């Protein structure tokens, strides 16, 4: 109920989340199957996923839950890796308030722990080669990250469009950028390693009359919102009119106002148009030769955020429609959707750096799901790489040589904050240890052998061989973390532990 | 959790496995009077109320890729059970779950590797064909009770299938389900077959078949855009309901009698009073149809597909050049003679009941499957017990040599593989364990063509009784099996909302 | 485990039903009182009035209620012999599981002893050629004195014979429908004056100005519209006088007219009324007008004498007046209302032709009970001797069969090898119920009398019995009680499937 | 599942097996004792608290091989709980006990062949089998809780076998105790000696003895003397033996004179008086002996059963080359330097504790043992699980190759067998499975020398390492285990009265 009693009361909240979190990290983690009231079941092995929709047992699970979440951007792969961590951090904790520690103590003995460890992590690994021009290491990099985990196999294509997307937009704001330009649209039907690069926005494209050949001329885009096409409040309907002969005259006047905003459309040179409504199909074949494309059932939101992103200002009347107000898009192509039914339109200007968002095909929700999800790992992970581009050596290898440090400067503390860096030291022990116990590896065995692999060969790289590929340097499977997802890492488990430990009643 | 729901759906499937397995009753709640007894164990599996989620996420993952190939069910989820059961017993012997996924992913390899090679190439060869054809159908045919008719349903399968010697027709075959003569017999249709009225109001012989295909018929009416002159304006006029009927007609027969077409075909029943109107108008509307026979039309003519037609064009011009009717059971049936067969077919059966025809077409769309991506492929493994356990062998031997833990995980897949005929057997009656042991003996000293006769329950060499499957159905529930339990297997604990 | 336990469950509840039921066999019989949700009395001697209405909660009672309406539907007589020899196999079944042997082998051995059982049965039945009157009476009387339904089958059953002959030549073994010859009833009467009528009887008519009868009558098949339809209330506007309904109904006195001119090119004599949700209207104001002019209107036509008029008379279903074409027209000789002995108004068709010669039975009496009786009467009567004629060669009963059958089946299994050859033995030697259930509820030492029937089948004749009607083992009374053929085939062929069914089904499932 | 207690009275075995071992406690019966540990299973069977009866039979059959092979009972009996455990096992699989004796005996049968066959005879050698011998004693022995001076008493043990030069003799070493001191102090030397203090009344500088068994020393007033007989009466024969005894003094030396002397060796008290006469006589007689090691006088030094001296020509004189007595270190212990039979070595182990002792002795008899049938019949195979690996990998293969429901159970027997190297390595603390793993598909790929290394836990080829352990305790272990395995199964219930 109250002190150090409730305390051990959050500590089992604690290790309920990080047991279950436990299996997960790493490749070969275990993962969990997801289940809404709805009924709806998918399995993930991403930590952030797991943790979208995990409920609250006990109330200081969901404060936790609610914390790794709000840096899921920054973070990256090993979410579930911080968890772990904190859990491991609160498990050696109880152990210290069982030794009669007050947590405040070993709470500030883990801030200067990571203090030590920030410190150490600086001075661990090498930096990678330039990232913005060559990128073929980065090639690299990405290909033994982020293809090993859940994706049928790994290939260079998702990568590079990965590497090229964030290069586009890398390097304005002193090498660094914002995911609010970056997007992923899933869109199940089709191959499911063919994706293409967008620099741009992608919708739904329909022709009003499919008789004329799938071709793109763009040289600007008539972004209207206006009865320039007859509007209709999305309901199914098939109209009479009082006579045959004011049915012809309505058409009549529809192909002359059409005509007229053709000399609008064709005196700004906007030679493609959208809307959200259209006509009946036999009137937009002939408003197709007169040379304006006609679309149907366009996305709502999709066309003012197209109309935002191409430069223009969206034209919802016929009295606020200006020639210079367009949007001055660069082009816009037919992006095959795999299957030969249909194409999609994408909407892009190479010039402006702004928007490069990727166009992913699938064959089922959970594997388009795990795409998108590693995927946006991929984005994450590659925006510490252009932070800055220097590597931890992660895959345990981090873990285990930053927790042989604390160890070390432990000794160097004259009060009991040297207790709270051996709680430090040991927590980051878990790391590896977990890595092994949930891989098919006795996990204190391997742990303590690649410890001592370290302290007697002087490279910290040497880690867990988590794929169980023969080679045990870390360097020689290449597969890597980058140092400020580490950062964030250690950072992110020592102000979780810290916060956990700083609240005592209910 | 622990996988007591992936064998207890695997253990209310096994009894169902293979031919001369049990069957099963299926009820609805609440005590109503509705029940059926059903032997496939894939109709268990559509009907079962998955009440434990790791249930309904390995139905599902069967689903998707185990009612495609056909047949596969009732082997994949028996199998999938089986490696769940057994690796529940592995991690009970403290082995570490990636370690059995990462011997299941080699003994996998391994198993198909070994399927591929004692898989037999059948291709170039008539007769050869046939009888593989004949075979096949017999064991995809295993299902009904009447084993003239399981012949009968054997060579209509095997004729209507063999025609096509191309890419597949599958897409265009069909089961008509009307119901005929005695329930023992079969026949084929030398063009589709509707269950659509000819002769009383509409000609017999239609030479120069029209045939517009389209998909928004008339329930009662339709429109065009003319002027209406409606009668019932308001509730004060009610009783002038009738009046623009007519006109809702006729402004869409006209055009469509101008169009040149009364072979006016829709899925929605034209009605008596419609009926009355039609058959005066000089149009012949098919009130049943459907994408199958538009898609028949399309590949044996050169026709095409049409949805939402108001504009001519938008269909096409589908001058089958002449149609009549058929005298097959009970009915007036309308049979399309201009599409003759050979780049398409369509089966019907004789007999008078719905619920018997319900497991025919299940069975026949399992074989026309089967026999389709077969005449695709070209080759064929020995079926009953002696592909599985060939398998199951192969992963025994790898096992051996395999130096990681993971062999005790590869002995334990080939364990659960080995456990399949012995629920085959066990099904049958026979002694499962000196049978599984004695064709392990059989086909461990090499001669690989050993198998599990079941219609004695004695070892038979599998290489001339000539009961064989298709080597694509193997292959896929050996990889679907694989796949689920890894999936089913690599989840430890779970979540709900 | 739980196979063995489920299979158990579902014999011990087909058991249960079938054990109920054991004692109401026969024409001796003895009932029970049912246990239903009014709690009324029941003194029914059969056993098909007891499954009919029973309250049923587990499959197998539910399953063995369609065994019973399967017997009943395919021969009638035998409905409780059918569900008790379905109990004993499931008890023999009981049996062979608790030494545990595999219920496929159960089905297999089953469908072997039933082929071989009706080989038996087929092989002692006495070849009766029916080929003419004379072996169709022998028959026919046969199969009623040996029932209680004999002191009013005698008048009723030459003329069965002469609609059965009627049906088909005797020399065609197909099968008679049961349901072509349909049995109708003229409300009261005497008994003798139920007469057979050729063609079919037809429900009553509206007599306003219509003929009574008519020759070479022209009838026509109507399903359509009769009036401008009073769609949906009846009037339209304010309702101080029916200023625009009167429009609608001068176009009901014009459409009348304009049907009747369009039947008349036809013909049309008759009119079988459907129901008014199908119809726009019916009454007097029209119908009259339909009346004067030989359009006679036949009150609440059913589906039922729908198809079996289009079978006979050769009328096409409709559903539209444009039909009114000589499709929807038939020719028959001479249609006429006749009221003999006691009034009353069904309409006869005679001498029209048909494919299918369609033949049906007036039953007549001074209550509803006895004319109801005389019907369930006639309906077995039918079922009876179809079932013989299209499998001939009648068989003894009194569980003479069911001895001769056990006997020569033990024999089989003694001479068969395998699993299958001891259950073939405890099916013979389970099968036995029958004669046992007949000592039981005839006084007799069941297990005596049994065991004296073996006896006597054994070196000696096979066709001894246990008599009903005058009482025990009896061997030089030929007529003992006999049934056809097929009332024991289909006893012993719907008992087996069923009971192999139950042996496949496991682990019952809800949905 | 009715003799699960005969699994469970080996299961509290398993946990001693291998030299890396460990140990547990016999807690003595009600108070007034106290506890004490015990790492071999011999003491733990001995005097343990049974339950079950078939457990008894299992003791039984335990104490049975100890008593004719020696050491070794721990394998015996784990191999026989693993036995009966899978045993059980099968059962539930409904495969019957007889089926499971007969596939059990086949394996056997098989595995015996096998270990016959694979068995290495060192063969005609003489420096190599040197080494072989030293290496082979020293790791028998070190199956034993001692593990410092093994190889000192392996190497005192075979010299004394090549002197045998075949002709084994468990006799030939004599074996005297002595408590206090350490287990370095421990002492062979050549001869007979004896752990008394002579001193110079019987001088220790005499030649060629005549060694004799006498079982009547001068305090026993024994009555064959010159004088009268023995009688009983007072009235004039009261006490004349005492007066005739008198002529011992002078016979005792002048009978063996007449018969000729040049020593003699007497094992009782003799009396002062014949004291000095011996020592002026020159005769070296012993106090008092080991009287259990009359055989052991008869053999080494060619001595003869004397008859008390009752008919004093009717025995044969002994010899020796030298008589001694040594002070070592606190004991003035007596030295026959070379008596006939020059095998002759006398051991003494200074323990400070006596259950160090008697497992000393033990281990003595079981050294001399082995020595005797693996130098008469040389035969020995390796260890430390490569043996166990090796008759498992046979059986499987008899068991793949044979039909019949003996397949199954041949294959559990051989999995059973499997399991002891598996017992031994989790004793040891190793990732077990894997280590068994990684063992079986050595010898599955083909090493009839692989095994494992228990200093380290990895896989190894054992040859190089010298590990190993004698072919005829292995054979007898498992032919005992399997005999005892099948007599536990053969009985279904228990009747108890």
């Amino acid at each position: 109920l109250m002190g150090l009693e409730a305390l051990k009361s959050h500590i089992m909240a604690a290790k309920a989340v990080a047991n279950t979190m436990r299996t997960s990290l790493g490749p070969n983690g275990l993962d969990k199957m997801m289940v809404d009231k709805d009924g709806d079941v998918t399995v993930t092995n991403d930590g952030a996923t797991i943790l979208s929709m995990m409920d609250v047992d006990h109330q200081i699970a969901k404060l936790m839950v609610e914390l790794s979440k709000s840096q899921d951007d920054e973070i990256g792969d090993g979410t579930t890796g911080v968890v772990v961590l904190a859990g491991a951090l609160l498990e050696e904790a109880e152990q210290l308030l069982d030794r009669g520690i007050h947590p405040i103590r070993i709470a500030d003995g883990y801030e200067q722990a990571a203090r030590v460890a920030i410190e150490h992590l600086d001075k661990i690994s090498d930096s990678v080669l330039v990232d913005i021009k060559d990128t073929e290491p980065l090639i690299q990099t990405a290909k033994t990250t982020l293809g090993s985990k859940v994706v049928n196999s790994c290939h260079r294509q998702m990568a590079e469009i990965a590497v090229n997307a964030v290069l586009t937009v890398a390097d304005m704001e002193r090498r660094d950028v914002d995911f609010e330009l970056i997007k992923v649209e899933g869109k199940v039907g089709g191959r499911l390693e063919d994706t293409k690069l967008i620099k741009g926005v992608i919708v739904d494209k329909d022709f009003s009359h499919p008789q004329m050949p799938k071709k793109v001329e763009d040289a600007k885009i008539a972004i209207l919102t206006c009865p320039f096409e007859p509007p209709k409040p999305k309901t199914k309907h098939k109209l009479d009119v009082t006579s045959v002969e004011d049915y012809k005259a309505l058409q009549k006047y529809e192909k002359e106002k059409f005509e007229e905003m053709i000399q609008q459309i064709k005196e700004t040179g906007a030679n493609l148009a959208i809307c959200q409504w259209g006509f009946d199909d036999e009137a937009n074949h002939l408003l197709l030769q007169n040379n304006l494309p006609a679309v149907r059932w366009v996305g709502g939101p999709e066309i003012e955020l197209i109309a935002i992103a191409t430069g223009g200002r969206i034209v919802p009347r016929f009295s606020e429609l200006t020639a210079e107000k367009l949007g001055f898009a660069g082009l816009v192509q037919e992006i095959s959707f795999g299957t030969t039914k249909d194409k999609m339109l994408v909407i892009e200007q190479c010039k402006n750096s702004r928007a490069v968002t990727i166009f992913i095909r699938g064959g089922n929700k959970m594997i388009i799901e795990e795409a998108k999800r590693s995927l946006h790992d991929a984005l994450c992970v590659i925006r510490n790489l252009i932070r800055d581009n220097r590597v931890v050596y992660g895959g345990g290898a981090a873990e285990i040589s930053c927790a042989l440090a604390v160890s070390q400067e432990a000794d160097k503390c004259p009060t009991l904050e040297q207790y709270a860096m051996r709680a430090f030291a040991d927590a980051l022990e878990v790391i590896p240890m977990a890595l092994s116990e949930n891989s098919g590896m006795n996990p204190i065995q391997t742990m303590t052998e690649v410890r001592a692999r370290q302290v007697k060969e002087m490279n910290p790289a040497l880690g867990i061989d988590c794929l169980h590929k023969g080679t045990n340097d870390m360097k020689q499977q290449h597969v890597i973390e980058t140092l400020i997802g580490k950062k964030q890492q250690i950072s992110l488990a020592t102000q979780m532990v810290r916060m956990i430990l700083k609240i005592d009643d209910i | 959790t622990s996988f007591i729901g992936a064998i207890a759906i695997g253990d209310l499937v096994k009894s169902t496995l293979g031919p001369k397995g049990m069957d099963k009753i299926l009820l609805s709640s609440g005590r109503d009077a509705s029940l059926m007894v059903t032997n496939d164990g894939a109709t268990i599996l559509k009907n079962i109320g998955v009440d434990n989620p790791a249930a309904k996420v390995l139905v599902d993952m069967s689903r998707v890729q185990d009612d495609e190939v056909g047949d596969g069910t009732t082997s994949v989820t028996v199998l999938a059970a089986e490696l769940l059961r057994e690796a529940e017993s592995l991690i009970a012997k403290k082995i570490h779950p990636q370690t059995i996924i990462a011997g299941w992913r080699e003994a996998t390899k391994a198993a198909r590797e070994a399927l591929l090679s004692s898989a037999v190439d059948h291709g170039s060869d008539e007769v050869k064909f046939r009888q593989d054809l004949m075979n096949i159908a017999g064991t995809t045919l295993s299902s009904k009770l009447l084993t003239h008719h399981k012949d009968h349903f054997t060579k209509l399968a095997v004729e209507a299938v063999l025609r096509l010697k191309g890419s597949g027709n599958l897409e265009a075959i069909h089961i008509i389900k009307k119901l005929g003569g005695s329930l023992a017999d079969s026949y084929l249709d030398e063009g589709f077959l509707l269950d659509k009225k000819i002769g009383v109001n509409q000609p017999k012989r239609i030479e120069n078949a029209k045939i517009l295909i389209a998909n928004t018929g008339m329930d009662t009416d339709k429109i065009k855009i003319f002027g209406s002159r409606v009668r019932v304006d308001s509730t004060a006029k009610v009783a002038e309901i009738e009046h623009a009927e007519k006109e809702k007609m006729k402004e869409k027969v006209e055009r469509i009698l101008k169009h040149g077409i009364n072979c006016f075909i829709n899925r929605q029943l034209i009605y008596n009073y419609p009926e009355q109107l039609f058959g005066a108008a000089g149009v012949m509307a098919i009130e049943h149809a459907d994408f199958a026979g538009v898609e028949r039309l399309a590949l044996v003519t050169g026709g095409e597909i049409a949805s939402t037609f108001d504009h001519p064009e938008l269909v096409k011009l589908g001058s089958c050049k002449l149609i009549e009717e058929v005298m097959i059971g009970e009915d007036k049936l309308i049979h399309f003679s201009g599409v003759a067969l050979g780049e398409a077919c369509t089966i019907v059966l004789r007999g008078a009941t719905q619920q018997i025809l319900d497991e025919a077409e299940r069975s026949l769309h399992d074989a026309l499957c089967v026999l389709a991506q077969t005449v695709k492929d070209s080759r064929t493994v020995y079926g009953g017990g002696c592909s599985e356990m060939l398998m199951a062998h192969a992963v025994t031997q790898l096992a051996n040599r395999t130096p990681g833990k993971e062999a005790v995980a590869m002995e334990s897949y080939a364990k659960a593989l080995r456990m399949l005929p012995t629920i085959i057997a066990d099904n049958a009656g026979y002694d499962s364990a000196d049978l599984v042991a004695q064709l392990r003996a059989a086909h461990s000293e090499g001669n690989t063509t050993a198998g599990l006769d079941m219609r004695e329950g004695t070892i038979g060499d599998m290489a001339i009784l000539g009961i064989t499957e298709s080597f694509q159905v193997k292959r896929q529930v050996l990889l679907s099996a694989a796949e689920a339990a890894e999936v089913i297997l690599r989840v430890d604990n779970i979540i709900k909302a | 485990d739980k196979p063995a336990q489920i299979r158990f469950s579902n014999i011990s509840a087909a058991k249960a039903v079938a054990d109920a039921i054991r004692t109401s066999l026969g024409p001796k019989g003895m009932d029970k009182m049912i246990q239903d949700g009014k709690g009324d009395v029941t003194i029914t001697n059969d056993g098909a009035t007891i499954l009919k209405q029973m309250q049923v909660l587990h499959p197998a009672a539910r399953m063995l209620v369609e065994l019973s309406k399967a017997q009943d539907i395919e021969a009638g007589d035998g409905t409780t012999s059918v569900v008790i020899i379905a109990g004993s196999l499931l008890d023999s079944c009981t049996k062979l599981l608790q030494k545990g042997i595999h219920p496929t082998i159960i089905s297999e051995s089953f469908q072997k002893a039933l082929e071989k059982g009706i080989e038996i049965l087929t092989d002692m039945s006495r070849p009766v050629e029916l080929s003419d009157r004379e072996t169709l009476l022998n028959s026919a009387t046969t199969s009623l004195n040996s029932k209680v339904v004999s002191q009013y089958s005698s008048l009723l059953s030459p003329m069965s014979v002469n609609a059965v002959m009627k049906v088909i030549d005797p020399a065609t073994a197909t099968s008679v429908d049961l349901r072509d010859i349909k049995i109708v009833k003229k409300l009261g009467g005497t008994i003798d004056d139920c007469e057979l009528v050729e063609g079919l009887v037809l429900t009553q008519k509206v007599s306003n100005s219509g003929i009574t009868r008519v020759e070479k009558a022209k009838i026509g098949l109507i399903q359509f519209c009769l009036s401008a339809p009073k769609t949906d209330m009846d009037n339209q506007i304010v309702v101080s006088d029916y200023a625009q309904m009167d429009r609608v109904l001068r176009e009901e006195r014009a459409y009348i007219l304009n049907l009747v001119k369009q039947i008349k090119k036809t013909g049309c004599n008759v009119l079988l009324i459907q129901k008014s949700i199908l119809r726009d209207a019916l009454s007097d104001l029209a119908l009259h007008f339909l009346n004067k002019m030989k359009i006679m209107v036949i009150k609440d036509i059913e589906r039922e004498d729908i198809e079996f008029i289009c079978k006979t008379i050769g009328t096409k279903p409709v559903a539209h007046i444009d039909q009114f074409t000589a499709d929807m027209l038939g020719s028959a000789e001479l249609a006429e209302e006749v009221n003999l002995n006691g009034s009353g108004k069904l309409l006869k068709i005679t001498g029209c032709a048909s494919p299918g010669k369609t033949v049906t039975i007036v039953v007549r009496g001074s209550n509803k009970l006895v004319i109801e009786e005389a019907e369930r009467s006639i309906h077995d009567a039918l079922c009876v001797i179809r079932c013989l004629v299209k499998k001939r060669a009648l068989i003894a009963g009194g569980g003479a069969p069911e001895i001769e059958l056990a006997l020569r089946l033990t024999e089989y299994s003694r001479t068969l090898s395998g699993m299958e050859s001891y259950c073939v033995r405890a099916f013979a030697d389970a099968m036995e119920v029958i004669p046992s259930t007949l000592a039981e509820n005839a006084g007799l030492n069941p297990i005596s009398t049994v065991t004296e029937l073996r006896n006597r089948h054994a070196q000696g004749e096979k066709t001894a019995g246990i008599n009903v009607r005058k009482g025990g083992i009896s061997n030089i009374l030929e007529e003992l009680v006999v049934q056809p053929l097929l009332v024991s085939v289909s006893a012993l062929t719907l008992a087996t499937e069923t009971v192999r069914s139950i042996l496949k089904i496991d682990d019952v499932v809800n949905t």
